[PDB]
């Protein structure tokens, strides 16, 4: 055939791939964490984004650590040969390298590492996609005037 | 040319390699969201995509969203120290090619 | 619609915006260079500018570089524990618009 | 005019900018680093490819954590007005959010903090890149076999 660039990652796949949210509102009072109103409000804005670019988007609410843990592993584990990429959204209070669970924190690392080129072979190659909303420190930004 | 790291015999790319991380808001920095119409970032991620995600690479669609965040959004508080407040969000690439959703 | 933080009477930008940072290497690791051709991203970059700079935007300029670090180089150690090592550079981008160098 | 979109930087002031490029190859014994052969072939190769791009390249050899401090205050003091950018590479040892000065480290955010939106206005609303070849950390990427 032609010339072939392969600049852009290939997006045919029979499927575009899975969207996890995890989207955390309530958390255990123990934690002295606040709820996060709104939160459902993005959710669903994902949902429906990431619908229309045809992910197989999956939402859970409200996940403790050991949960949020067990998810990405188990998503992990599953046979992405068939998917395009990966995306995972999330929701949640955090940290500098951080995401809290309902009962405590999640290293980000942790979260990403299973999907590492040599852990998760059918995503290897593939774009993954890590969406992160939540506080990474305590600075506020003054902003400045544009003129 | 030759030398001792480079046309490997065997082709290998970093564990790492591939990852896209879209942040909300900038190294050490709190992520405003607003309690009725949800966070500027995810609010404001969405809008790019609906517009832009059959015409943009994914890169310049995060572009977009980091212009309307930094330049639509600024926090309102009763509480002098929260109040006037900005946000950047911050991509951070580890991508090795081009990311279009369609094709 | 309307609410408390948008739609400012008096336009601002965060401080933090318009920066980019073009890591030679992924939060955490170390970066690789040889003693004689030069680090693999700075000689990765440069080749890539020269190519592209008057072609793609930076972001896909350094999409450019982050390949071609990744599938190019693997270190070469007498010590086990540094042989056979890869890299993969970090873009890290607060830019709100698309940046070309020529126009 | 017709419509106007703004999606791309204005690039054709009539300076492109400065491009500062900080060339630590040579450490105090003190401080126990090791010297960075190969750095000048990196510095070189620089100074030729940002001079093609027009920039207002400037080096400057093995300088000491204060030298690079005074340096970087010093040009964010100058007025950008008619400079499109700014360019600064940094090519040293490094650790996470830090780059070595031949006698100690400096805070990455000290010398971007002089770069601000509200203190270099010059700068404001122009790019502002940073180019930093240094270690981040002491992990080891195994890689993975491409298939």
């Amino acid at each position: 055939s032609g010339i072939s660039l392969d600049n852009s990652y290939k997006m045919d796949y029979p499927e575009m791939g899975l969207c996890i949210i995890i989207n955390n509102k309530n958390f255990h009072k123990s934690t002295g964490m606040t709820s996060r109103s709104g939160t459902d409000v993005d959710a669903a804005n994902l949902r429906e984004t990431f619908r229309n670019l045809k992910y197989e988007v999956r939402n859970k609410n409200d996940l403790t650590r050991e949960e949020i843990v067990e998810l990405m592993r188990d998503v992990s584990k599953e046979d992405h040969s068939k998917r395009s990429s990966f995306v995972c959204v999330l929701l949640s209070h955090g940290e500098e390298g951080i995401i809290f669970g309902t009962n405590g924190p999640v290293d980000l690392k942790k979260i990403t590492n299973f999907f590492r080129g040599d852990r998760c072979r059918s995503l290897t190659g593939k774009p993954k996609l890590f969406i992160i909303q939540a506080c990474r420190g305590t600075e506020l930004d003054c902003g400045i005037e544009t003129d | 040319a030759s030398g001792v790291d480079d046309d490997m015999a065997c082709h290998k790319i970093p564990v790492e390699a591939d990852f896209l991380y879209a942040y909300s808001t900038a190294p050490g920095y709190y992520s405003w969201r607003n309690s009725k119409d949800g966070s500027w970032f995810i609010q404001s991620l969405c809008a790019m995509l609906k517009q832009y995600a059959d015409k943009l690479e994914f890169m310049h669609i995060l572009t977009r969203v980091n212009r309307k965040v930094a330049t639509e959004f600024e926090s309102f508080s009763f509480d002098a120290t929260f109040h006037a407040k900005k946000q950047i969000p911050c991509i951070v690439s580890m991508l090795t090619k081009e990311l279009y959703f369609y094709h």
